[PDB]
RNA sequence: AGGGUGAAAAGAACCCCCAUCGGGGAGUGAAAAGAACAUGAAACCGUAAGCUCUCAAGCAGUGGGAGGGGGACCAGACC
RNA sequence: CGGUAGGGGAGCGUUCCGUGUUAGGGAGAAACGCGUGCGUGAGCCGCGUUGGACGAAGCGGAAGCGAGAAUGUCGGCUUGAGUAACGCAAACAUUGGUGAGAAUCCAAUGCCCCGAAAACCUAAGGGUUCCUCCGCAAGGUUCGUCCACGGAGGGUGAGU
């Protein structure tokens, strides 16, 4: 099965946003963990 | 003249090896952030783009330090893009005969470095203001002091723009 | 939060300053009602007399718009349901226009009253499709009326009403009531005019 | 010279202050003061009062179209042959005359009414692009039209008054 | 599907996974405590345990069981001497998990199994 | 002697697509598309200049029966437009219909001649 | 298939980020034109500012134009 | 005074030649971008916080002289899509080491696979791929401190 049409620049933009939403969460995980692991109070967790 | 020179300290590197999208996935996050939370974040993000981004935009901190004197507490990400590099093609075969096109792009990357305090001065002072106290005190001085107050970043926050050059406060 | 630090402030305070010295210089407007030709102020404005007119927005504000009352007992279901397009569209007043809802409101009661002619309570048929195959639902009139008889006239002016975005849009200033009674009363409704001889039947 | 001083302090040194630009000799007009109000009224002036018109309208025949003028106003109309910028002329063919107080309702015209009109300018309109297309048979005909125009000036409306009026009396 | 299978796939086929577990606990015996990931870890831990509560009867029969476990006999009877003497008060819970950051090449979660 | 096409080509472009200014999508964008759409614009254009004098006609009249309508029980537009014509009255329905609007009054004693002339 | 930094390599000392590349200052230069370097269109990829879309059916425009915004001097106009 | 096939009339533009080593032009030409300018239109005329050295008008001459279609053709860039895939179901694991950076580089310890080969050697072929030191742009289907890759310097010894 082939893309009878070529995709529309519009709607193209908006499924590559989607995709670039899951950044977005990443971004909260990781700022939590740098906030966790700047109070030095973690046992269950581990740097070097 | 322009805000944009005095705030600002522009950092573009060159020919980065992450595709232009990767890149954006993580530059996206970062616009409009305190330097310290974009340093924190860009150290444990899961992302591969993330490293040269993080060495790049440590850089632009320490020109903002050394050449132009800003304080790193008040830096901000104020404007940040990518844009394509020059890309690499090459030919890979493929069953039958038929063969195909691996392209390993490239890109730049803009990172623009804002100071938040520069202009600070006129800023709290200009909130002081009620809008007719502020006409009010700018019918004293002349052309060249009402120029030089309202160069700050003040009319574009508060949407000014327009509106003095109707009231006749200005030229153009 | 609604931040009270002097920038939202003052951003306020400009914006009621914008719109003050807005609302000065533009040119006011005037109700139509007993509006004479012009105002010495219009008069400075663009050509509205040698053009068509168009309604502002001051105008069909829905705030103002007059409310009916129809009493559908006795009354006949078409001919009573065109009047109320009629009333609804806003095609009885001067200041017609199609782009825009000039409409009035229109409140039908005792829905279960209405009457119609012939052997169409047994006949009339409400057709419904599920969008299935075989999703055919079909009513007569009449288990309609027993069931939910406010549907009845919904739908009888839902079909003379425009179709599409005014369409829609206007169709909800149609308020429909089974019982003799209306929640409305604030609206003050006025009766609306019948100009129609056969609309009303007798037995 | 406060320009010069404070840009080149903005210049060789960063980060600028409030007082250098702004010395702390200006306090500002208080706000009550005439002199706080002769800048807010020079600045955020107050709309002036509309100029006086006759409170007068006339319908009238130019061209074959029907036009509604109020004087002191301009309108635009077909281009009227062999009249030059700035000539009187009486456009005799009117309607109908409304006054707040009376109207005048012509059969057909309000007999002796006048409509004195001054003609400030001859102009051509904006282009209207007037384009011939058949689909598939290959033709197309771009074709551009301005059509010429007459910017006349109503003046007054005059010799009305004896013709019998009507009224909405209750 | 699976409703109360419990068991460790750690996506390797049955001898393989077997394997796996049996040189890791020969690890974290030898070495006291190892980097693995999040998964490898917590599966583990039975197995440890199994081991060190094999080792605190240090009967004949139990201590051929545990050498056919792990692969290094010099490991088990270090255990068998050992144990008793660290272990002996703890009813359960010999191993602790502590983890860290994840690996820079695949971003797998990583975890640190201590022997505790 | 030979002759690159240069920039004779580009500029009708260019100049075409400045028309197209504002168009959704592709129709802002790709020359070959634009030249199209470049067209059924002055097509439209050229048809609804034409179609313009049929609906202000429409509207007026639709507006001028409604503002009738109000006085008489059994008046019309066609009842009224037929009485200004045997009363030998010029006023048009562009005219009719924004002194409906505009000055309702002046309607109402239009009326009122026509009436009293009838009878 | 791959031409055109500058008149002259004067091809960027020194400091800063710094494993290199790459960069930001300073310095050379009429100009940075900074070596992937001269004019540099379109597709295509973005970023910012003005208006606007989440009850909607549509070759995407056009005639009418509500409401909002912008640069004016013929401020009734233009965008 | 609708108009296809089709015929006739009137024009506009492009590059070049004559006038001409022209008028004009580092006080900014061509070009590129703009216009509330003028044309029935092809287009012209005016303007530039671009550009950096050429070159009109008029009256004439000549053509490699006007593109949206040729499954045309050459380059560039998209869409599909951050999707399919990453080339066997011998299987890896951990501790150290080097390093700016290690699932992938080195070593150790286990575990696993081939063993009429997945071992060692020789013909043909390839042609420096062999060895050492340095490197990590491109190549390597990820990585990369590594390499059959790149740079430098070596290396093949016969009376049988
Ligand atoms: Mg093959
Ligand atoms: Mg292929
Ligand atoms: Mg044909
Ligand atoms: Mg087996
Ligand atoms: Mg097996
Ligand atoms: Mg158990
Ligand atoms: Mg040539
Ligand atoms: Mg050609
Ligand atoms: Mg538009
Ligand atoms: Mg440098
Ligand atoms: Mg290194
Ligand atoms: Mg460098
Ligand atoms: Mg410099
Ligand atoms: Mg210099
Ligand atoms: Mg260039
Ligand atoms: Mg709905
Ligand atoms: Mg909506
Ligand atoms: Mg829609
Ligand atoms: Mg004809
Ligand atoms: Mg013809
Ligand atoms: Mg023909
Ligand atoms: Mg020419
Ligand atoms: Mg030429
Ligand atoms: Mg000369
Ligand atoms: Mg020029
Ligand atoms: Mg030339
Ligand atoms: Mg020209
Ligand atoms: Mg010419
Ligand atoms: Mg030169
Ligand atoms: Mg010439
Ligand atoms: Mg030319
Ligand atoms: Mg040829
Ligand atoms: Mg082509
Ligand atoms: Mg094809
Ligand atoms: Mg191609
Ligand atoms: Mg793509
Ligand atoms: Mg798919
Ligand atoms: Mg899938
Ligand atoms: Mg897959
Ligand atoms: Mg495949
Ligand atoms: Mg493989
Ligand atoms: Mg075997
Ligand atoms: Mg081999
Ligand atoms: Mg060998
Ligand atoms: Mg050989
Ligand atoms: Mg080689
Ligand atoms: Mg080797
Ligand atoms: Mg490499
Ligand atoms: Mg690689
Ligand atoms: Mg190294
Ligand atoms: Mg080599």
């Amino acid at each position: 099965a082939v893309p009878k049409k070529r995709t529309s620049i519009y709607k193209k933009r908006i499924r590559k946003n989607i995709w670039k939403k899951k950044g977005y969460w990443a971004a909260l995980k990781a700022f939590s963990l740098a906030k966790s692991l700047s109070t030095g109070n973690s046992k269950s967790f581990f740097v070097r | 003249p322009e805000p944009g020179k005095c705030d600002e300290i522009t950092t573009r590197g060159y020919s980065i090896s992450m595709s232009v999208d990767k890149a954006r996935r993580v530059i996206d996050q970062i616009r409009g952030r305190s330097y310290a939370e974009t340093l924190m974040i860009l150290e444990l993000m899961p992302y591969r783009a993330c490293y040269p981004i993080f060495k790049l935009i440590y850089s632009a901190a320490a020109n903002a330090s050394h050449n132009k004197q800003f304080n790193k507490a008040n830096l901000i990400i104020s404007k940040a893009e990518v844009n394509k590099g020059i890309t690499l093609k090459k030919v890979k075969p493929r069953a039958r005969g038929r063969s195909y096109m691996i392209k390993r792009p490239t890109c730049h990357i803009t990172i623009v470095l804002r100071d938040i305090t520069h202009f600070d001065s006129y800023d709290k002072f200009l909130e002081s203001l009620t809008p007719k106290k502020l006409i009010a005190l700018l019918g004293l001085m002349s052309t060249g002091r009402r120029r030089e107050l309202l160069c700050g970043r003040f009319r574009e926050n508060h949407k000014i723009k327009s509106f003095l050059y109707k009231i006749a406060l200005f030229k153009r | 939060r609604k931040s009270t630090s002097a920038s939202t402030k003052c951003t306020e305070e400009w914006r009621q300053l914008k719109e003050a010295v807005k609302k000065e210089f533009a040119i006011p407007h005037v109700p139509l009602d007993q509006r004479w030709m012009f105002t010495l102020e219009e008069a400075t404005g663009p050509d509205i007399w040698n053009t068509t007119w168009y309604p502002k927005s001051a105008d069909h504000v829905p705030t103002d718009k007059k409310w009916y009352v129809v009493d559908a007992t006795d009354l006949i279901l078409g001919r009573m349901a065109s009047t109320i397009a009629i009333h609804i569209r806003g095609k009885n007043l001067a200041s017609y226009t199609p782009s825009v809802d000039m409409g009035a409101f229109v409140i039908v009661v005792n829905a279960d009253k209405v009457a119609v002619s012939g052997k169409k309570r047994t006949q009339k048929l409400y057709r419904r499709h599920s969008g299935r195959p075989g999703g055919l639902k079909e009513e007569t009139f009449d288990q309609l009326q027993k069931r939910i008889p406010e549907r009845i006239i919904e739908h009888a002016v839902r079909g003379m009403l425009p179709k599409g975005r005014l369409g829609r849009y206007l169709f909800n200033h149609l308020k429909v009531y089974k019982g003799a009674e209306h929640p409305h009363q604030a609206q003050q409704p006025i009766d609306l005019p019948l100009r129609d001889k056969r609309i009303r039947v007798e037995k | 010279l406060k320009a010069e001083f404070e840009e080149f302090q903005r210049p060789p040194n960063q980060k600028p202050q409030l007082s250098d630009v702004l010395p702390d000799d200006f306090q500002a007009p208080e706000p009550g003061t005439p002199e706080y109000n002769d800048i807010i009224n020079q600045f955020l002036p107050k709309k002036g009062p509309p100029p006086p018109r006759e409170e007068i309208f006339a319908v009238v025949v130019i061209g074959s179209r029907q036009y509604i003028v109020i004087p002191g106003r301009w309108i635009y109309t077909q281009r009227l042959k062999g009249a030059t910028v700035n000539d009187k002329i009486v456009l005799n063919k009117v309607l109908l005359v409304g006054t707040k107080a009376s109207t005048y309702i012509g059969t057909p015209i309000v007999t002796n009414a006048a409509v004195h009109a001054v003609v400030e300018e001859q102009l051509l309109d904006d282009k209207v692009i007037v384009f011939k297309y058949k689909k598939k048979k290959n033709y197309r005909r771009n074709i551009g039209h301005r059509q010429p125009i007459t910017r006349i000036k109503i003046t007054g409306i005059t010799g009305y008054e004896d013709y019998p009026a009507s009224t909405l009396e209750a | 599907m699976k409703h109360g299978r419990k068991i460790h796939r750690l996506s390797r086929p049955a001898d393989q996974r077997r394997a796996l577990l049996r040189g890791l606990t020969t690890q974290l015996l030898k070495h006291g405590r190892i980097k693995t990931t999040r998964a490898k870890a917590s599966a583990m831990r039975k197995y440890v345990d199994k081991m060190i509560t094999l080792a605190k009867e240090g009967s004949l029969h139990k201590r051929r069981q545990a050498l056919g476990f792990i692969y290094e006999k010099q490991i088990v009877h270090a255990l068998f001497a050992e144990v008793p003497e660290r272990y002996g008060d703890r009813n359960g819970g010999y191993t602790r998990i502590i983890r860290t950051l994840p690996r820079r090449g695949d971003n797998a979660p990583m975890a640190y199994i201590e022997l505790v | 002697t030979r002759v690159k096409r240069g920039y004779i080509a580009r500029r009708r472009r260019k100049k075409i697509r400045f028309f197209a200014s504002s168009f959704r999508g592709a129709h802002s964008r790709l020359t070959r598309t634009i030249a199209q759409q470049k067209i059924r614009a002055l097509v439209s254009a050229h048809r609804d200049r034409d179609r313009q004098k049929r609906d202000f006609r429409r509207l007026w009249i639709t507006r001028i029966n409604a503002a009738i309508r109000e006085r008489g029980v059994y008046y019309n537009y066609s009842k009224f437009i037929h009485d200004l014509y045997k009363r030998q009255l010029l006023l048009n329905r562009k005219i009719l219909a924004q002194i409906a609007i505009l000055n309702p009054n002046c309607i109402y004693m239009i009326y009122n001649e026509i009436i009293k002339k009838e009878d």
